[PDB]
């Protein structure tokens, strides 16, 4: 069997969200169970919920009165929407789907991110990092993520990129490049920064 | 006129004369003086009697108990009723239907107004737990219904039993009033007071079946001291008398005057002597009287309706939203064997209803108020119809939607129904066995034992397949295998038990119970849609026979009495 | 029925067997799958009923215990094998899952990298303070910082960062970053950041001048 | 030598003086005649009683009840015994240690002597439905066990009642005796002969708490017709009296005779008055006491003792040979379930316990025979002990082999122990119920009631997992679950129950229940070895409470009475 | 539970649909297992849980049904498939098969060639009496056979013999022997077997003598 | 799993008769359901009974009180005895083994005839068919069965062996071999016999 589930990226706190995992390969009705599965940012799991072959549902009972599990039988599809979300639910969600003669969760969806959060989108604020080593710091950007390359890969050795931390729910990351004192500030160094959804591109040197 | 009553030798050894007035019978207890009466009753034919009886020159067995009077040592009213409703009762069951119902109510003012009863003609006159009225009306109340054929000959066993010293004796005067509107009565008094002793006209005596002296109260000291042993000395000589007439006593003490020519001169008198309504309105009048007797009584009904109804509220409760899990078919078979089997003991209940108006149905079948067939589909349409309609229905519609089993709406009405079907079954279950007997106890403690004995054999708690073949047969005796089996045919039906499983043609789980089909072949019930009805007619026929049963056995004891 | 995986880490080297006890809180009776999650992906299904084995594996895992006690043990830990494996529970809902195990690779330990450094003019002009202390390719997980503003230490407002494994080399990365008002900066002209290490348990000190 | 009795104006208005002889009371009923009987029994102390009592001079509260003489309307004596069990039982325990076993019933044969009754004396006077002796020798033996500590002041309720003419007379005729032997002795006579009226010779009236004549019989005449209404003419003058007798005819026919100089005479009478065994002994007494009438008794005994028989070998040929195919798990869990919920409604007869003798256990608790944690401690012994015993070893012993459960010995003992122990504690609850009401039916009713809501509470009827948290917390208050958990926990744990499928580390087949374990933890039973005990711990946790909790009702109803 | 095979021939040809209803007593759930017997082995099974089917077969096999009516369905009914099919029911011990079906191939009907033979010279100094009447490659199945004394006839002690499907030719074989005593057989001279077929319902007269 | 069971080709009648199914392949206590089946001369099965794995037994209910199955777990086997034979259980037997999660008899014992007869072994008694098709009359011998092949198999065109049928409790069979007219009596034509039990060889020629 083959799931695919697609919605928002985001939405704001106090609403509710909706997600549809695409089924190809059986149908909604024919056999097995049709499960959602959230995983907190990190490591933590938690089943969220089933509806079976036959429309009835099952929800985790942390989740009650906010989880809704549908169906719709002719485009092989299930839905959720969770209503009243906060930024707790911000996790990566999962569309999976249970055998229940095996018992276990044999397939899964591939996966996707969604982030209850009350900022508009907002483009980077770039600081590099002079006094080997040399880092830029991005600060306040919104929305997750931003992909920063040093000199778009030139001097790829040592490079290290941070995940990013919440600053007054705006995310921020660093990075760093390990070089040698030699290449500073004799070659130009600069760190590329790539933000996708505010369409955002800063490049700033870094000199003594 | 004159009212004169005759009994030629009759049995043992036993000669009767009755004057127009006022009589009573007398004795020790056990010396057949209620006996005695059964045989002035005219209620048991095939008994020893031996002898002749005259009724004014006409013969016993002819039509005597249709304008004869008879009372028991009870007085049992209907227990909710008041006094106008009991003699609008027993006078339009009584009387034709030529009487309109104003000159009935006449006759109801002239019976009421003769017995001094209108302050309380309207006070609920049955006093068994709400206690309205004090008893000697109520035995003013039991009199009067024999006082609405307007009788000659009146009968009361045992008046002065149960009162206390007043109302007793007043209830002496107002009959002393009805001997003094030309009637003869007969008593049959345990032990009475010397003043209507000195009130008493004539007396006779009862030794154990022998014939002690009849005749005046004062002859009964004047021959009684012809006998010797003379009553004085303020001792009671009633009571007195009563202490010295109780073998070569009785017999020798009566022989004397035997010998006597009081007994020869009322033997030489004896030998002077010698010289409604069809069908149709008397059960819709019964079940009247009897369904607003339920109406009058909120106690056995409202209880009953506030167990079941918080019943009902915790099964609602405790099973809450079935789910479809694995855990989803022993809790569906659950609360369904709970249902039935609770039906089966609510029907417990229903084996009061015929053994405590038992009396009642003696008398008011030796008096002929009725038809049997028409006393028995009456009385089932009055208490049993209604009262086993509403636990079925009030235990489906608070349950059906709690538990959350089959949206559908016929599937609601066949659980409906078979509730029904299994409080009626169980309940004629009740009555084929409880009718015709006066102890409830042991009929309780039976019908308890078939009941666990029935249980056994339901789908849940023994798998009826898997008996062995000699004694797998009696599984058919058992009402709830009806019921439940009903009740998780059109309830497991359609459903499915293993989410994730579709089940059909199901491959590397053998061994699952994953449908409802497979709970049903495997618990041994027609998956077909006869299978599910045939236990509905299986259910009727046992109401049928069963409720035929107590009929026999009502038209085979109604002359035993 | 809440599950409870511990240890939540293991660094074993490769090709050893590595064992991983999965303790529930009532009896779950061999309804007991063991999931493989990699870095980014949805986790993949590994040992169903307790002893079994999902076909695409290379046999080389083995779901042992019974009772409560229940063990993934894996002999000769190869590359792929590192991860994160939940164990979880499938006998009542709700199926909790375990909080899960993130093996490591072992390494000869080493001394973090540092490298503090100012922020920039222009956030100097906005008037905020975050200083960057530099800890590159130490290993194992476990080090401490300490920061001091002329000498005088505070241990408030302080931010962290660290990468995952990194298997190209074995160790880790971690960026720490200090984030402070204009005021109680730009008071001060050198900054020290040290470095307290399983190894060198003297801190490592480091220091600017603006 | 001369016993005289004193009461100032005790309350209401009622002044009292006794000479050594005999004395009656005398009233309507309902006229606090009984109650004035509690005033001189002693029984209540926290009642209003406002006046003065002597005793010879004594004073009341102290050690009354030990040498004074009480009999009840009822003459409670065991079913069972003969008179000469009954008076060595309350010979042996009413007096001491010190009396020898000769002295004691030398003392026994002075009495039975004294009443005459050497006769019956080894008949068994117990006649509630064997009938061996007439009911007037059981009321001298009721008296006689009074007569056992040489009393010198005998209170007696309700003699005449209950018998025929010439008994009770002759009842009178040895109490008269015994007021020959220097004795005082006080009736409370409903309704008199005119002839012992006659052998009265003080005799005080009661009307609904107001004092009326104290005096002789022939004086009660005089002064009597010094009152108006004259008595003549044969009328029962005692019971004429009492017609006359009975609010300005009792305060103003009572007040015209407190002016009168008999009761200032007696007034001025007043005023010229004013100037065991430890424990043991006792409870292997009673307890043999209770046992023998066990064995006294083969009816409740015998008639439990073939119903479990037959009820065991029904269950034997039903579920004989229990497979292990598919049909073995709710087979082998169905007759575990009827089990235990059988030994819960085989506790509701042992709510007969303490109810039937609650009269005998009043009476003998004022009396003081007793410790009352030696009586309950003593009656568990007798009844509880043995009869729980017997359905638990034999349902084990012939239904254990017929179905075929698990051939180990050890777990045949905790069957054995399980069913005993359920047995206790449902005992137990019935008792706790039970204990200190008058009336069976409705502890009945209710105990009938809460078993059924522990019924649904087993494992078997709702799967007790999947119930929602705020009321799966009373579970617990269930005792069929600790039984049911006990014997379907030592009696599927070893076992396997799909044929062909090993299912240890079970695949394919989810769902499946294909052990012991699996239908064990699915129905949420604990596992672990401690898992079963913690039954039994909760089950004689329950057995402790409930007791204590009856026996906190015994220490608190016993002064109640 | 007893199953019902009906009927227990059938006799279709080469590469066609055929059809076999096994009808149970009771329900049994798609509890039907069809078994698949040559000449001369056990059976092995075919078709699990009445709609599956175990690997190893053409999957020119189809079991449908449910209720009480199981049907197993042959397109294209090659060589190998002739045999006898037996439906068994496991959803309750015992495990009733079923009656079995003997399929058969559809050949063109013959005449069956016959032969009647007198017995040895021993056996008639043994007094032993036994006549065989030969039918050889008659198609189909049933043929009645009449024996002629002299001409007259006696249907008494008779005793028959059938091979199976002739495979190789399509066709089946039957063996008459007739045994009496000696005096009613060495009495006569002529003796007379005759064949009834569906095809000639003349019967075919066949006589020696001695 | 493979199977091989291995016992008498005989019994006496009201006598007992065992016999045992050889297992390779696994543990009798390991998995399976281990079971017998018989077959009726011709065509019917009967199902007779299993010993699980944990030593329970179940019998097919026809066959009470007379088959028991016992099992010795060390060498693998399980056997069968049946008490108080009848030649109505002359039948095929089958040791064959069952899934339980299946559902369905996997695996079958290739199989003994099993001859319940009051008989003794007995030689035959041929009499060949003269008076194109000639036979062979073989009768009385017994036990079952014995091979007849004309000439050895000279003339193996049109030859056809019939199956043997009872005579008062002794086997009997014959065949037919289909020559031309120019063959008899020209050629020797003997049909060949051969018992094995007797271990008699009778050869008869043919001739008018
Ligand atoms: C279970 O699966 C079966 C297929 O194995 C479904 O049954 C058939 O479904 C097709 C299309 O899904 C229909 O055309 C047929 O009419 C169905 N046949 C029967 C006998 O039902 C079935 O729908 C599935 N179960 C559920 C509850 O949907
Ligand atoms: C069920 O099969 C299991 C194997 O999956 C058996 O369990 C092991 O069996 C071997 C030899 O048979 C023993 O050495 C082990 O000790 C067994 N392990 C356990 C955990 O039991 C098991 O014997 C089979 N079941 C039965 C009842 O025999």
């Amino acid at each position: 069997v083959q799931l695919q589930e697609s919605g928002p990226g985001l939405v704001k706190p106090s609403q509710s969200l909706s997600l549809t995992c695409t089924v190809t390969g059986f149908s909604i009705t024919s056999d097995y169970a049709w499960n959602w599965i959230r995983q907190f940012p990190g490591k933590k799991l938690e089943w969220m919920g089933y509806i079976n072959f036959d429309g009835g549902t099952t929800y985790n009972p942390s989740l009650r009165g906010r989880i809704s599990i549908t169906r719709d039988t002719s485009k092989n599809q299930f839905f959720l929407q969770l209503r009243s979300v906060t930024p707790e639910d911000t996790a990566t969600y999962y569309c999976a789907t249970f055998y229940g003669a095996k018992g276990t969760l044999d397939y899964w969806g591939q996966g996707t991110s969604v982030t209850v959060s009350s900022a508009k989108t907002t483009p980077p604020s770039v600081y590099p990092l002079a006094p080997v080593t040399l880092g830029c710091l991005v600060k306040g950007y919104f929305p997750e993520p931003v992909t920063l390359t040093w000199n778009s890969g030139s001097l790829s050795s040592g490079v290290h990129t941070f995940p990013a931390v919440l600053q007054s729910d705006l995310y921020t990351l660093s990075s760093s490049v390990t070089v040698t004192s030699s290449t500073w500030p004799s070659q130009s160094i600069t760190c590329n920064v790539a933000h996708p959804a505010s369409s955002t591109k800063v490049d700033k040197k870094i000199e003594p | 006129e004159g009212a004169v009553l005759s009994f030629h030798n009759i049995c043992s050894n036993i000669n009767g004369i009755m004057k127009p007035g006022l009589n009573a019978i007398l004795g020790p207890t056990g010396g057949g003086k209620s006996s005695l009466l059964d045989v002035l009753a005219a209620r048991k034919d095939p008994s020893g009697l031996s002898g002749d009886v005259l009724i004014n020159g006409a013969p016993r067995p002819a039509n005597f108990k249709c304008n004869s009077g008879y009372v028991v040592q009870d007085d049992v009213v209907m227990g909710t009723l008041t006094v106008r409703e009991n003699l609008q009762f027993s006078a339009a069951l009584r009387l034709a239907t030529t009487m309109t119902n104003h000159e009935k109510n006449e006759r109801i003012n002239r019976v009421i107004q003769e017995l001094g009863l209108d302050k309380v003609a309207d006070s609920k006159v049955g006093t068994q737990f709400i206690r309205g009225v004090s008893g000697g009306e109520r035995k003013r109340t039991s009199i009067g219904m024999e006082l609405i054929t307007d009788p000659s000959i009146l009968f009361l066993d045992e008046p002065t039993t149960g009162l206390d010293s007043s109302t007793a004796n007043a209830v002496l005067l107002l009959l002393k009033r009805m001997s003094k509107q030309g009637r003869t009565i007969i008593f049959s008094i345990h032990q009475p007071r010397y003043s209507i002793f000195k009130l008493f006209d004539s007396l006779t005596l009862l030794a154990s079946g022998r014939l002690m002296f009849h005749g005046p109260a004062q002859e009964a000291l004047g021959y009684f001291e012809s006998a010797g042993y003379h009553c004085e000395a303020y001792n009671n000589p009633a009571d007195f008398f009563l202490d010295i007439i109780n073998k070569p006593l009785i017999e020798k003490l009566a022989e004397i005057y035997v010998n006597s020519s009081f007994y020869k001169e009322t033997k030489a008198e004896l030998h002077q002597l010698s010289g409604t309504t069809s069908f149709c309105h008397q059960l819709r009048w019964v079940s009247k009287r009897s369904f607003k007797n339920l109406l009058g009584n909120p106690q056995a009904s409202i209880a009953q309706i506030i167990v079941t109804v918080v019943l009902g509220l915790v099964i609602g409760a405790i099973y809450f939203g079935l789910k479809n899990d694995s855990t989803g078919i022993q809790n569906r078979a659950g609360v369904l064997f709970f249902l039935t089997t609770n039906q089966c003991f609510s029907s417990v209940s229903a084996v009061e209803l015929f053994v405590v108006e038992k009396k009642l149905f003696i008398h008011e079948y030796i008096s002929g108020y009725y038809r049997v067939s028409s006393y028995f589909l009456g009385k089932l349409l009055s208490d049993l119809l209604p009262m086993r309609m509403l636990p079925s229905i009030i235990f489906t519609c608070i349950v059906y939607f709690m538990l959350g089993l089959k949206p559908k709406a016929d599937a609601f009405f066949v659980m409906m129904f078979t509730l029904m079907m299994v409080a009626y079954s169980a309940s004629s279950m009740a009555l084929a066995i409880a009718a015709g007997q006066s102890v409830v106890s042991v009929a309780t403690l039976l019908m308890t034992i078939c009941f666990v004995f029935m249980m056994i054999f339901s789908g849940l708690l023994v798998n009826l397949t898997t008996i062995a073949s000699w004694l797998s047969w009696l599984q058919y005796f058992s009402i709830p295998r009806y019921g439940f089996t009903a009740l998780q045919h059109n309830e497991f039906l359609g459903q499915n038990f293993c989410p994730g499983l579709n089940a059909t043609g199901n491959n590397p789980c053998n061994y699952a119970t994953c449908t409802g089909e497979e709970y049903l072949v495997k618990q041994g019930i027609d998956l077909s849609p006869w299978g599910l009805w045939k236990n509905h007619v299986a259910l009727a026929c046992m109401i049928v026979i069963f409720l035929t049963i107590a009929y026999l056995k009502l038209l085979f004891l109604k002359k035993y009495s | 029925i809440v599950l409870t995986q511990s240890p939540s880490s293991f660094s074993v080297s490769l090709g050893d067997r590595v064992t991983i006890s999965c303790k529930a809180s009532g009896y779950i009776l061999n309804r007991l799958a063991w999931y493989q999650q990699k870095p980014g992906n949805a986790p993949r299904l590994l040992i169903s009923g307790a002893t079994s084995l999902e076909t695409g594996f290379p046999s080389r895992f083995s779901g042992t215990g019974s009772g409560k006690d229940y063990t993934l043990s894996i002999s000769s830990l190869q590359t792929e094998d590192v991860g994160t494996y939940y164990c979880q529970q499938y006998w009542s809902t709700p199926w909790t899952f375990g909080g899960g195990t993130k093996l490591e690779i072992r390494r000869a330990d080493a001394a973090p990298t540092v490298s503090i450094f100012p922020p920039s003019s222009e956030q100097l002009t906005s008037g905020g303070a975050s200083v960057v202390c530099f800890l590159n390719n130490f290993y194992p997980k476990d080090i401490n910082v300490k920061w001091k503003i002329d000498g005088s230490e505070r241990q408030n407002g302080v931010l962290n960062s660290w990468t995952d494994q990194d298997s190209k080399d074995s160790t880790y990365s971690m960026s720490s970053t200090l984030t402070l008002t204009k005021d109680e900066y730009e008071r001060h002209n050198s900054y020290t950041c040290e470095a307290t290490h399983k190894t060198s348990t003297s801190p490592i000190v480091k220091s600017f001048n603006r």
